[PDB]
């Protein structure tokens, strides 16, 4: 049942056993055929996959640094061992992304009925194609980068048309889209322009706020500034 | 040390 | 074989993939027939197991708290679901403890040739029998408590006779032994006296330590004090 | 808030 698996997902979260949280939410999604996940369920699913992928991304990064350092020292035996270990982490990364992408393409995106949900899931699709682009090479990298740009640019079209410039989902899309430009496409100018644009469009309607609603918007907008601060001084 | 969305 | 699996253990540590660090250190211990693990190898093996068991212990604590709150004031079906989940974590805890205890009984303790290494591995045996006592019930708890005290008391005898009162291993044994009294046996008086005794005997000859050994001993001693401060106020 | 050995 949907209720039971949501509860198990909350138990896994508390226990920080995120691989099992993914499974419980994977079963929540299966129990919700055609209908949309609740905001709560939608957020639990993303918290479940973010941590799971977050750990492997962390591992992959630290392992890559070690590989390069060992390459600089000439330890071929160490480099060989590191590459096989990195390849194992990359296999997990591929499987984690494939799991959420399979769910996004076949169930979540097709069922999204509001502009809110449409910009959330497409954004998530771009996020996890972006994670693939972080480590893939060759044709698989370009295929992942293009799927990211397609999903982000699509999500952008709906966001500009149906979401306020201060909406957290829209701001999050602009932040991640700008990161995509800087890191994956190595286009710093396009990254800065998008981050500033999304920020300027927000501050224009920011003062038309409540008191406890722009807590989430101010958080994303500060990240946009921080990235701009780093990108502007090289 | 860049930041993506939470 | 030995040196390759040590390196792999170090990579797994950097990657914070500790279950794999346990496997690599298991292969190191198998490749070292009769001989003792190096201080480096010996310390990598406990970091590995410490983190693997540390995660499940954290998970078990939080799940237990939720089970009690649901049992006192909530749904029974929630309790049923929590109990099954806690039971799954206890199965992992048992398996992890079983892996290191087997390695300790069959290789490490038999092969320990110095009082230094004997206190270390006996202390570790008590640690992982204590971790069993943290969640086991009935006969399995009684068996765990008996094995802990036996291992700690044995280790204490060698430590007092062959290790300086400032030696980190001896201080660590006292700390864990004192915790065992307070938490497992509910003997606060014996816990406080053993902690104070190990702390006093250390401060007596702390002048003999250098600058890299003064940091190791003072770290454990601060933990003894912190526990005493909490225990003395109850 | 009770600690064991590292």
């Amino acid at each position: 049942g949907r209720e039971e698996f949501v509860y198990m997902a909350k138990l896994a979260e508390q226990a920080e056993r995120y691989e099992e949280m993914v499974e419980f939410m994977e079963k929540v999604s299966a129990a919700v055929d055609g209908d949309e996940l609740t905001v709560e369920e939608r957020n639990l699913l993303s918290v479940a996959y973010k941590n799971v992928i977050g750990a492997r991304r962390a591992s992959w990064r630290i392992i890559s640094s070690i590989e390069q350092k060992e390459e600089s020292r000439g330890n071929d035996d160490h480099v060989t061992a590191i590459r096989e270990y990195r390849s194992k982490i990359e296999t997990e990364l591929s499987g984690i992304c494939d799991g959420i992408l399979k769910l996004l393409d076949s169930r979540l995106i097709p069922a999204a009925a509001s502009g809110d949900s449409k910009v959330f899931y497409l954004k998530m699709k771009g996020d996890y194609h972006r994670y693939l682009a972080e480590f893939k090479t060759g044709q698989e990298r370009k295929d992942a980068a293009e799927h990211t740009l397609a999903a982000y640019k699509s999500a952008q079209d709906i966001a500009n048309a149906e979401l306020a410039p201060t909406h957290p989902i829209r701001l999050g899309l602009a932040l991640n889209f700008s990161v995509f430009y800087y890191e994956i496409l190595n286009s710093p100018d396009r990254a800065c322009n998008l981050a500033k644009q999304a920020f300027d469009e927000a501050i224009a309607e920011l003062d038309t706020l409540g008191e406890e609603s722009y807590k989430d918007s101010t958080l994303i907008m500060q990240l946009l500034r921080d990235n701009l601060t780093l990108w502007t001084s090289d | 040390e860049l930041f993506s969305a939470p």
